[PDB]
Formats: C-alpha cells, sequence, structure tokens
RNA sequence: GAGCUGUACGUAAGCGUUGAUCCAGAGAUUUCCGAAUGGGGGAACCCACUAUCUUUAGUCGGAUAGUAUCCUUACGUGAAUACAUAGCGUGAGGAAGGCAGACCCAGGGAACUGAAACAUCUAAGUACCUGGAGGAAGAGAAAGAAAAAUCGAUUUCCUGAGUAGCGGCGAGCGAAACGGAAAGAGCCCAAACCAAGAAGCUUGCUUCUUGGGGUUGUAGGACACUCUAUACGGAGUUACAAAAGAAAGUUAUAAAUGAAGCGGUCUGGAAAGGCCCGCCAAAGACGGUAACAGCCCGGUAGUUGAAAUGGCUUUCCCUCCAGAGUGGAUCCUGAGUACGACGGAACACGUGAAAUUCCGUCGGAAUCCGGGAGGACCAUCUCCCAAGGCUAAAUACUCCCUAGUGACCGAUAGUGAACCAGUACCGUGAGGGAAAGGUGAAAAGCACCCCGGAAGGGGAGUGAAACAGUUCCUGAAACCGUGUGCCUA
RNA sequence: GUAUGAGUAGCGAAAGAAGGGUGAGAAUCCCUUCCACCGAAUAUCUAAGGUUUCCUGAGGAAGGCUCGUCCGCUCAGGGUUAGUCGGGACCUAAGCCGAGGCCGAUAGGCGUAGGCGAUGGACAACAGGUAGAGAUUCCUGUACCAGUGCUAAUUGUUUAAC
RNA sequence: UAGGAAGAGUAGUACUGCCCGUACCGCAAACCGACACAGGUAGAUGAGGAGAGAAUCCUAAGGUGAGCGAGAGAACUCUCGU
C-alpha cells in the first residue's frame, strides 16, 4: 500500500469523488482505507452497553485504496509516488521533485 | 518431577467450596501423576502436611457447534486433605 | 534476549525457577477468577522458553 | 533352504505333456543328499547334490 | 517498513519506528504409539532390572544412562573327552520397516474369451502373489553379422514387412541382417614367471597367504636379450585404484528500482463506457478497483541484489602411474565344463529335416600339431577364441516442485470430493460410499411504532434494487390456489 | 421435484375419575383423594453391553405416531474419592506366540526351553450417617494385613542365636 | 536339607501402602432386533392365606395405570358366553 495512517488523501472516484481527508486506519490484508468524512453510513443499532440509547449512528466506512491518491505535500495535488534512499532509509518522493 | 507441572489449577465450584472448610482441597493434576507424586508436590508448593489424597479420572464429554462434533479434554481430579496441625490454603 | 547471555549460567536457572513460580501463581489466579492482566501468561511462558534455549545453546 | 551348498541346485518348474499334448505343471528337483562335510572349519550336516560329490569332496 | 495477537465476528488484555506481525536460509526443543527394540499387551497401555545422584528418621517417591534378535568379526571362558570343538559372555560394525496404485529384473503363474462346439492352439508369460533394486533398470566390448566385399561393443527410432517362416498348415502367431539416424568409450581379473612368511612336513618337497607381472586370435603372454622412462610426461573418484581440502564463476531458495491523463464533457448508484483532446512504450502480459483501464493499484519489459545453505563448472591441491622391438627352444591361456542320451522350456520357430540358448538327471573331451560357428550332417573355405567380472549417453515413467499452454469442463459437467470427502452413512469384517457453489460495490444485515407468548407480518429506515432480508443472482415445467368473460343438471 | 389413491389405512396388547396449581394456551405437566393392575414379578441387587443417556437452571423450532407448560430432546454449568470390593504388580487350563531347531520354489509351516491366557485356585472391614447428583470408597465408631523407623529390656557372635 | 550367616526376634509407639473400574439403564423407551418395536438376554434374593408345591386364585414390601381421544351401540370380521 502506497498510503499509510496519518497521511493526507484526495479521493479520485466514487460517489464522494473530488474531496479530501485524513486517513484514520488501514487494512492491508484486504486493501481498504478509512478516511474521515468520506463514505458515511447509517447503522441501525440496538441499545446496548455501547451507545445505551441506540439509534441511528453516522460513521465512516472503508473504501478501496485504488480510489485514493496521496496529495503533494508542498503544492497540494494528487501525484504518483516514488522511492529514494535518503540517509539510510527509503523515503517517498513525489513526481514533482518533492519530499 | 518439577512439582509445579503436575499440579495444574484449583477446581472452584459449589461442590468444592462446600468441603473447602473441611480442609479438603480439589485440584487438577496431570493424567499421569500418581497419588504420591501429588502429595509430595503439594507439600513442596504450599508448605503443608498432607494426610490423604484421593484421585479420580474423568472422560471427555461430547459437544458440538453444528456439523462439528468433538470431545472435551480429559481430566484427573485430586482431593487433598491436610492434617489438623497444618496451615490452610487460600484459593481466595 | 541479549540481557541473558551475560549471566553466569547459574543465576539463569534461578530466573527460570522464579518464572515458574510466577506462572503457577498466574494460572492459580486465573482459575480462581482474580486475574485481569491475562496477557502476562504468554510473556512468562516465552521468557522461560528463551532462557532454556540459551542454556541449551551454552552447552552446545 | 533345500538347496545344494556347493553349487546351488534347487527345484525348478516346467510342464508335463502327455500323448495329445495336454500340458500340466510339475517340478524338477535336485538329487540332494544329506552328508557331513567341513562347511567353514568344522564338520556339519548340509544338503549336497550327487553331482558335487562326483569327484572330490570332504566326506560321503 | 507500520501495523499485529490465523479461520473468526466478538469482547478482554496487550505488543510495536529502541523497528513488531510477515518472508527465506541455518539451528534448538520434539509427550505417547508405530520396524518399536528391557518384558508383556486387546495401539497410543501395564510391569521391570542394573549403576550414579537425590528427598524422608526410615519404608514410600524422583532424575539420568544402559538392557531386543540375527549376520560378520575380535577377546575371555569352556561339556560329554585327554588336546580340542560345541556352547556361554563381553566389545565393535551392519541389517530390520515404509512407499509413487508409475517405470523393470527375477521366482511362481490362471480363467473367462477366440477357434461361430472343443481337447493341441489362443487369451498369455497377460492379471495376480513373492523377492531385489535404481533414478533409471536390463544389454554391452564378438567362441558376432555375413558371403566372391567386407563390417567392427550395446541400446532406441524409421524401413525391411504383415515379407521369410510357424500353424488341429485351422483360428491365428510372426522375425532378423543389410540400409538411414540419435548417442558414442573402453577396461579389470584367473593361469605360466618372480620375491617373502608360516604350514601339511603328501618329508628336501608341496600349499596357503602377501606383493609384483599379464590378459590375446594377424594369436597373445610367461622366457631371453636390444632401448627409454621411475616422474621427463600422463591419468583420476560416472567403468578404468581410492579419500579428503581450498579459490573463482554460475545457479536454486527472500527481494529492490521501474515510463506515461485526478484531461474536459454526457448518461449513470458508481466510469474503466460514448464524444473531443494529450502522452508512454525494450513496458498494449495478467489480475483487482462501484460497468469494458497501457497512463488508479499489485505489477509487466529492462536493469539490479544473497548474510546463509545446496547444485553445477573450471583451477589449485591431493593421489596414483612404465611402454617398444626381436627370437618365441620350453611353459600358460577359465574341468566334472564343453558336449551326448532322456524329460521340459525359451527362441517368430507347436519335435519337426531343427541349427542356437537355458533347467533337472545320468555319462563325459581336446587343450594351439588346440577349440567354436556359418539353421540336421560331412569335406573345403571364411569368421571368431566360450566355460570370470565391470562400464556413462542415446530409452521408459511422474507421488512431487517452478514457469506456462489449451478450436479441455463449467456445479447432474470436471477428480469420488470447487464447500471441514474417503467425511456422513452402511457392513462383524475385508470393503462400499454420497448430498451440499452465488445477498450486496460496501453489512450499510431492517433504530423506532403497531398485532402476537413466539414465529411471522404492516409501516418507518438503509440501499440503484428489500418482488436483493441470511438457499439471499436469474427463477422455467409439473403441482397447489384466489378473482373473473363465455358454456354447462 | 411434484401428483393420484385421500383427509383414506394406521396411531403397536392394559382402567381411570374428580378437585386444586401453573401457564398465552391443559384429557396429556405438578399436587391430593378414590379406584384399578403385577406380586417365582411388571419387585431388590448384579455381570455383559451401551457410553453421559445421571443432577440442577433455563427452552419449545425439529424428535415424541395426538397435545405438551413435559421428556431418555435443545442450551449452559456440574457430578464417579478404595491398603481390605472386581482386575493388574500372584497362579495356571483349553488355546496362542515361540531364541536355537526341523521342514519347505519365495512367502512361510511345525515345534523345544520360555512366556501369555479366566470362564477356575490363593488373598487383610464391618455397622450406621449422608434432602441435587458417589459410598464396604467420603464421614463417625471399632478393626485387621504387610512393612518401616524410634525407644526399653533379652539373647547370640564364626565348633557358630537366626 | 543344600546353602547365607552377626546380628536377631520381643514389647510399646508413630508413620507408609501403587495403577485400572466406580455416574446412569440393565426382562429394558438407555443392550441385540433400521423404530420410544407384543421377539431374545447369564446369575443372587424372591413374603402371607388355602396348598405337596416356585402350581392356582387373592394380597404384603415394592412398583405401575402403558404417549391419541368421546359417543353411538348398524351390516361384516376377530376373541368370548349361553
Ligand atoms: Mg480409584
Ligand atoms: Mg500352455
Ligand atoms: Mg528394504
Ligand atoms: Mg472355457
Ligand atoms: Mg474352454
Ligand atoms: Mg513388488
Ligand atoms: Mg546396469
Ligand atoms: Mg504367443
Ligand atoms: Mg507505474
Ligand atoms: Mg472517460
Ligand atoms: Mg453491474
Ligand atoms: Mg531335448
Ligand atoms: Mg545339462
Ligand atoms: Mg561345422
Ligand atoms: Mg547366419
Ligand atoms: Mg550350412
Ligand atoms: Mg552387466
Ligand atoms: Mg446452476
Ligand atoms: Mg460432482
Ligand atoms: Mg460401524
Ligand atoms: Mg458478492
Ligand atoms: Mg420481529
Ligand atoms: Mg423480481
Ligand atoms: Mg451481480
Ligand atoms: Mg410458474
Ligand atoms: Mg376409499
Ligand atoms: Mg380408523
Ligand atoms: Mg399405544
Ligand atoms: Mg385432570
Ligand atoms: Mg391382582
Ligand atoms: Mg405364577
Ligand atoms: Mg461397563
Ligand atoms: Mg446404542
Ligand atoms: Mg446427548
Ligand atoms: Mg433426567
Ligand atoms: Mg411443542
Ligand atoms: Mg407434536
Ligand atoms: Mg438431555
Ligand atoms: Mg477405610
Ligand atoms: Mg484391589
Ligand atoms: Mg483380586
Ligand atoms: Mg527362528
Ligand atoms: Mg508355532
Ligand atoms: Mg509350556
Ligand atoms: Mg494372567
Ligand atoms: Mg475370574
Ligand atoms: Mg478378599
Ligand atoms: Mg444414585
Ligand atoms: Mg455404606
Ligand atoms: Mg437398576
Ligand atoms: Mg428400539
Ligand atoms: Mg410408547
Ligand atoms: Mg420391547
Ligand atoms: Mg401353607
Ligand atoms: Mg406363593
Ligand atoms: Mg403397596
Ligand atoms: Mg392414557
Amino acid at each position: 500500500m502506497h498510503v499509510k495512517k496519518g497521511d493526507k488523501v484526495k479521493v479520485i472516484t466514487g460517489k464522494d469523488k473530488g474531496k479530501s481527508g485524513k486517513v484514520l486506519a488501514a487494512f492491508p490484508k484486504k486493501d481498504r482505507v478509512l478516511i474521515e468524512g468520506i463514505n458515511m453510513v447509517k447503522k441501525h443499532t440496538k441499545p446496548s452497553n455501547i451507545n445505551p440509547q441506540g439509534g441511528i449512528l453516522n460513521v465512516e466506512a472503508p473504501i478501496h485504496v485504488s480510489n485514493v491518491m496521496l496529495i503533494d505535500p508542498k503544492t497540494g495535488e494528487p501525484t504518483r509516488v516514488g522511492y529514494e534512499v535518503k540517509g539510510d532509509k527509503k523515503v517517498r518522493v513525489a513526481k514533482k521533485s518533492g519530499e | 518431577m518439577d512439582a509445579r507441572d503436575i499440579i495444574k489449577r484449583p477446581v472452584v465450584t459449589e461442590e468444592s467450596t462446600s468441603i473447602l472448610d473441611d480442609k479438603k482441597y480439589t485440584f487438577e493434576v496431570d493424567t499421569r501423576a500418581t497419588k504420591t507424586q501429588v502429595k509430595y508436590a503439594i507439600e513442596e508448593i504450599f508448605d503443608v502436611k498432607v494426610a490423604k489424597v484421593n484421585v479420580m479420572n474423568y472422560k471427555g464429554k461430547l459437544k458440538r457447534m453444528g456439523r462439528y462434533a468433538g470431545y472435551t479434554n480429559k481430566r484427573r481430579k485430586a482431593i487433598v486433605t491436610v492434617t489438623a496441625d497444618s496451615k490452610e490454603i487460600q484459593f481466595f | 534476549a541479549n540481557d541473558i547471555r551475560d549471566l553466569s549460567t547459574t543465576e539463569i536457572q534461578d530466573q527460570e525457577k522464579a518464572l515458574k513460580e510466577e506462572l503457577f501463581n498466574l494460572r492459580f489466579q486465573l482459575a480462581t477468577g482474580q486475574l485481569e492482566n491475562t496477557a502476562r501468561i504468554r510473556e512468562v511462558r516465552k521468557a522461560i522458553a528463551r532462557m532454556k534455549t540459551i542454556v541449551r545453546e551454552r552447552e552446545l | 533352504a533345500k538347496e545344494c551348498v556347493i553349487t546351488g541346485r534347487k527345484s525348478r518348474s516346467g510342464n508335463k505333456r502327455s500323448h495329445a499334448m495336454n500340458s500340466s505343471k510339475r517340478t524338477w528337483k535336485a538329487n540332494l543328499q544329506k552328508v557331513r562335510i567341513l562347511v567353514n572349519g568344522k564338520p556339519k550336516k548340509v544338503w549336497v547334490s550327487a553331482r558335487a560329490l562326483k569327484s572330490g569332496k570332504v566326506e560321503r
């Protein structure tokens, strides 16, 4: 996966195409990403110990990784990513000669 | 034989707690430990004076969760009674 | 793991015995119902295994 | 085990034809005789064929 | 290089950039049964002995190591029996069992069936049982093939050819050599002779061991002399003798880097689709992504990379080594064998005019002025030296691993088995042996209200769709119903 | 897979009645009284065999030839205590295995020493208590068998107690 | 008896004694019969009146009321009584 937890994201396709957000979790076992404010769902949950009043809950749902491009940190555009050896560790370098 | 590996765990239930005040303690032991290994293991671990040991062997019950029929584990239960002039064991 | 290899192969068995007593106490408490940090059992088991492996490697 | 200890003759198999050529199985056996000879360094009773005793042997 | 504690949701408790989970090489641990091996046993169980250590005041208990049988070989004891042998004990090596339902070598070896019946014959040396292996096995360096001339170990393929032959001359069985190819490779003993030991002393001999020599058909060798070489040169663990060690390179087992569109617009739940524009390409293989993607993701072409272990190839190291001529006086060249009679078998070849090869039983040669074969046999000629052994490649098969392919199947098909399948179930047992795939892009898997004990419904809500609500895509026919236009006692 | 026969045959020997209770629901579950049946058994133990069917708290989809609030059914927790009882560490019968051994195309067959093998031989514990589930086992009282150590006297020591 | 022998019994005391089975059914709805099946299943105990009796009828201790019912009282079929 080219996207990790804590990065900034621009969504490319889907019903919520064209917006931005910050990744909250990653599921590399199944190629899913959870981004705040994207792909909200309404869960009909019974009352229980969690959320004692129950009711309809409005929470995010995971989306596929391919629907996500990592925005350029300095300029602010989605871009493909490349790897360079800086120091003794591999860093991620954009296609606009950035980080 | 490394006494802490032939005494497994206490048995806590109404049947065991009812006799617990009779200075009788119920334990789980290995399926291979004998009546005297258990006695010396208890005396080594808890620093008591054992009077008797009784043992019994239990089969494995047959459970299921739908299409998956199997057997529970195999048990060996020991009731250890200590002498009158000896400190007790807690369990609590 | 490397904190063991500098011990003089005799206090390592003291460590093993102390760990065995701790593990027996942990099973005791778990069976009674007074154990809340159940994650310590696996840690103690693996520490015992580590010490035994290092000792066996010591004698080749 | 029923075999000569010098050469190695034993029973073999074949047919027993008749007039009208009706085939049928049978067997040919060696002329083994039980005699006493020095097998390795000591006398011993073994099976020896009559052909191995034709000229030159230990006893019988 | 950022999540992780499997399927498996879940709660709980935790661990991770001081680098976890994960992937590859090398190690450590490895309960009990099973060849099962200390004795026994109805599988995973029971009971021991001998030494050392250990706890108890002592019995009781614990830990560690050894203890099966047979073959080979050393040492010690040791009966009838005097020497001695058998037997007994101790030590050191080896074996035992499995399987890949395949391939192949040997021992034993059917019947149904065909002959329009059946017995010789066929099926067929097949099925099967037993033994032995090997990655291949078997065969293999002419006592050969053949004919007016020659070839030069074996194996496999194409032809010869359904020919010559065999055959109640019926049904049927059925070659080989020459010719053309793949692959190619040759060697080691026994015996004369020489040197040393001990022995029967078969007593001035022979007879065993050890080493050297030498292995062939124009005969060769021993034996004699002319020459050189004792490492000048040569060979090697796939035969030719055998066992180790290094250096380099390559390869197999994890991986790294890797170009170009968030292009505009229309429909749509969602664009990879339509229309109008760009670019990359040694990369337009494949798969995924909310419908059909070279330019979104994993990747692809190309270029890189191995700490560790294995394979392979060279080199070094190491080891081991005589080969030519001439005379051949005299000696050697595989004995109860080669053959022959009798009884069988294998040869395409069924006893036939029956050569060739093998087995059982009897008889039984010559040995270089010698012996065998050329489809009975004799004479002449031609070819060749049996009764000892070893040998790679070309060939057969696939339980497996890696990379791919298909005018191969698509859930009654394809493996019996796409799913907890040799399972459930059946049988005392050997053994026989199934049925069973699909919600949705994402659980967003229906909060809340009403009837009901519940199940199940009617709304509401999510969703593009609920006539997708947990046999859930599509949903035919048989079959069961409700309503009605025309007819019917 | 689904029909016709068809709401048809059958519902597997037998005496039940009423009053209370529970429950959404009662001929069928619980309690009471009366009646009836077996009684060399339809009673009490105990081998083989079965393998959790045993007990408690919940349950009513399927199983129960009807119903079910119930169950030998479903779910979750429990429950089997031995020096003296039956069997091993004791013994052998029929039979089975069998070092060497005899026999035999292979495989193997037979068999000596030796050993396994009860349905038989020998061997030390009785009476009460136990309100969810064990009792010659646990508990109470009184015993017996084999062995060990610690004390106190006794005796014997290589013509030699034992 | 052959053998082993410097320790031996005696009395009192305290201590030691291993493994396997143990639940429940067991003329039965839990075993063998595909079934909650009118069949089959070794042994010990097995009371009273009348009686020779373990026959026969009625009962004791103890155990049961049998896993479809109610109501009518036809033909015919089965098992019984005159
Ligand atoms: Mg017991
Ligand atoms: Mg024949
Ligand atoms: Mg083998
Ligand atoms: Mg026939
Ligand atoms: Mg025939
Ligand atoms: Mg075989
Ligand atoms: Mg070969
Ligand atoms: Mg033939
Ligand atoms: Mg790319
Ligand atoms: Mg487009
Ligand atoms: Mg679609
Ligand atoms: Mg002949
Ligand atoms: Mg012959
Ligand atoms: Mg001739
Ligand atoms: Mg010829
Ligand atoms: Mg001729
Ligand atoms: Mg050969
Ligand atoms: Mg289909
Ligand atoms: Mg199928
Ligand atoms: Mg069965
Ligand atoms: Mg789906
Ligand atoms: Mg509902
Ligand atoms: Mg529809
Ligand atoms: Mg679809
Ligand atoms: Mg239809
Ligand atoms: Mg009718
Ligand atoms: Mg009726
Ligand atoms: Mg009935
Ligand atoms: Mg009533
Ligand atoms: Mg009566
Ligand atoms: Mg009677
Ligand atoms: Mg039983
Ligand atoms: Mg049963
Ligand atoms: Mg059950
Ligand atoms: Mg019950
Ligand atoms: Mg019901
Ligand atoms: Mg019912
Ligand atoms: Mg039950
Ligand atoms: Mg007692
Ligand atoms: Mg006993
Ligand atoms: Mg007994
Ligand atoms: Mg034998
Ligand atoms: Mg025998
Ligand atoms: Mg005997
Ligand atoms: Mg016995
Ligand atoms: Mg008995
Ligand atoms: Mg007794
Ligand atoms: Mg009871
Ligand atoms: Mg009692
Ligand atoms: Mg009973
Ligand atoms: Mg039944
Ligand atoms: Mg019934
Ligand atoms: Mg019955
Ligand atoms: Mg009377
Ligand atoms: Mg009577
Ligand atoms: Mg009564
Ligand atoms: Mg009734």
